[PDB]
């Protein structure tokens, strides 16, 4: 009933209780509603970092019969960790890098080199004067982990993504867009427009660097220090000898997590590879592990959006849990997947008592039937799948007669893959 | 000769680090022969003191050993802007005194900081004749 949480700790509370049928039911949060989609049941009540407003009453109730659940989540140790947020130099044409935690974290600066995005020399001084192209990376080291931040810049001096780039923001931390510029001569300007309107007065920012053979490479940055619901549009950043690359911006006043939800059964065959991607845009920084009967394994983020697979099957069935909790919003995926070895059956329970249940296993076709046929039978089993945990391994009882036979012990699979008895 | 009123910006942002680089690494101080009488403004002058400036980079490029060529031509570029526009010969009444390199290199950086926020704002087609002041 009572649930002590010691910092951003990540442990699992969505236990399951054995209700199988026309069950459904919805979580109740501290004071708002959450909905969720469970498997009959078990619904998504596990977590990773349980954030200091993460904490409370949470209710679970089913509606169909009405009963409700109640617990209490309790947290002192003075743990903050936050994104870092990019600033311009005061009086000087550089850019420092600040982050918000507890204690000050150290944080570093990339620029990869090389013609694509381990590598390249890091340089831990917060104040960066040169930055010229490459991609910009930002990342903190603090007391509770790490927190990563990605200064996004649009190289003009490249092919188009023609994907409709996109950047969402968080209302209040602040927007910047760069353009890595490259051309032969110095008679060369960037300008920065909404939708063919001058950027405003407090945004221009310029930082032209001469580099190679009589070449200039320039800059223009786009600076929005408080950002809310009047800039979401649209920007495109045209140049006088380069031509119009675009980025849409859009705001959101807490977060979004958005997943296209695949089919959840799948009748995998023996080897085959196959694997459970998840094709999930979201903002902030996803923080995802993948959940399979006490199984951590965390996963990584054509450019619509970043999706994620899981592909340690190792031909282990059952159902596979997907969870994303992000610095604002949760979510949750459970997928089905069985094993398409169909199946010999062998494990008959011997029983005195009037009739022996001789049962065949294993997944997901498989039928019990029984030197001659014999006619009248027991039990068919017939069951829904998903009806909470307990014993290892299930199988399909089909005997129980009463004719005196002797010693022949029934149990005999049949299925598309093949046949099989026991004993 | 051209309207002299650059379309975008000439000036880099970071001649101050290429500056200060060459007045490190550099081996010894090479005699050169600052203008000592030019009119007397700070605009209209940091031109005329830059194409000055101009021609004695290009001069120490052909007198400066193989190590030293890439470092020297590394500031020539940054101010080799003022060769496209069409400056008059230097008159006979420029006079100069003999210096260091150091000192060019001090006195270069100072006007291009001086120039750098009016260079693509005025015309200076009527800056083409350097003048004199005593
Ligand atoms: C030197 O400049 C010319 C003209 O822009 C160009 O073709 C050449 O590739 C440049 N050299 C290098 C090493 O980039
Ligand atoms: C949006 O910004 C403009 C310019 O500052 C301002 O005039 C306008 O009132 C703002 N609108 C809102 C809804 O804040």
């Amino acid at each position: 009933a009572a649930v002590e949480v010691d910092v951003s700790a990540s442990i699992t509370l969505q236990v399951l209780v054995d209700a199988p049928g026309n069950i459904s039911c919805l979580w109740v949060f501290k004071h708002s509603s959450l909905n969720c989609q469970p498997h009959f049941g078990v619904v998504s009540m596990v977590i990773l970092k349980m954030t200091e407003t993460q904490a409370g009453e949470y209710l679970l109730f089913i509606q169909s019969t009405n009963y409700t659940i109640l617990f209490t989540v309790s947290i002192t140790l003075l743990y903050t960790l936050r994104r870092p947020y990019f600033r311009k130099m005061e009086n000087q044409d550089a850019l420092v890098c600040i982050s918000e935690s507890v204690p000050e974290p150290i944080v570093e600066w990339v620029l990869c080199d090389s013609q694509g995005e381990p590598a390249v020399v890091k340089k831990e001084e917060k104040v960066l004067h040169e930055l010229f192209g490459m991609d910009i990376r930002c990342c903190a080291r603090n007391e509770l982990g790490r927190e990563c931040t990605r200064l996004f810049t649009i190289d003009l001096n490249q092919t188009p993504q023609t994907t409709l780039p996109q950047l969402f923001l968080k209302v209040g931390e602040p927007l910047w867009i760069r353009c890595k510029a490259v051309h032969v001569n110095h008679g060369f300007g960037l300008t920065w427009e909404l939708e063919n309107k001058a950027l405003e007065e407090g945004n221009y920012f310029e930082m032209s660097t001469y580099s190679t053979n009589r070449t200039m490479i320039r800059i223009l940055f786009a600076f929005v220090s408080s950002v809310a619901r009047n800039d979401t549009g649209y920007y495109t950043c045209s140049s006088s000898k380069h031509p119009s690359q675009s980025a849409l911006v859009t705001i959101v006043e807490k977060g979004f997590i958005n997943a296209t939800n695949s089919s959840e059964d799948y009748e995998i065959d023996q080897y085959e590879e196959f694997c459970f991607s998840v094709r999930f845009k979201a903002y902030p920084q996803i923080r995802c592990t993948w959940t399979f009967s006490r199984k951590s394994f965390p996963c990584e983020q054509d450019n619509g959006y970043s999706i994620s697979k899981f592909c340690n099957h190792k031909h282990q069935p059952g159902e596979y849990i997907f969870h994303a909790e992000n610095d604002d919003a949760q979510f949750t995926k459970m997928f089905t997947l069985n094993i398409r070895r169909k199946p010999q059956v062998l494990a008959e329970a011997s029983a005195s008592q009037a009739s022996c249940f001789s049962d065949g296993y294993p997944l997901p076709s498989w039928t019990w039937k029984k030197c001659t046929e014999e006619i009248t039978e027991g039990v068919w089993n017939r069951k829904a799948n998903r009806k909470v945990f307990g014993q290892w391994v299930s199988s399909s009882t089909l005997n129980m007669s009463e004719a005196i036979k002797g010693f022949l012990v029934k149990c005999c699979a049949y299925n598309s893959l093949g046949t099989s008895c026991e004993t | 000769t051209q309207d002299c009123s650059f379309q975008h910006s000439p000036i880099s942002s970071d001649f101050a680090v290429k500056i200060r680089e060459l007045s490190d690494y550099l081996d010894q101080d090479y005699p050169v022969t600052v203008a000592s009488n030019l009119q007397d403004e700070e605009l209209c002058g940091g031109l005329w003191r830059l194409v000055l400036a101009q021609r004695w980079m290009e001069r120490l490029k052909t007198v400066a050993g193989s190590k030293m060529q890439g470092l020297l031509e590394r500031v020539n570029t940054e101010i080799h802007f003022v060769t496209k526009c069409a400056f008059q010969p230097p008159p006979s009444c420029l006079r100069f005194v003999q210096t260091n390199i150091s000192r060019l290199l001090q006195e270069t950086s100072e006007q291009l900081v001086a120039l750098k926020p009016w260079i693509t704002r005025q015309n200076f087609s009527r800056c083409l004749e350097l003048q004199c002041q005593p």
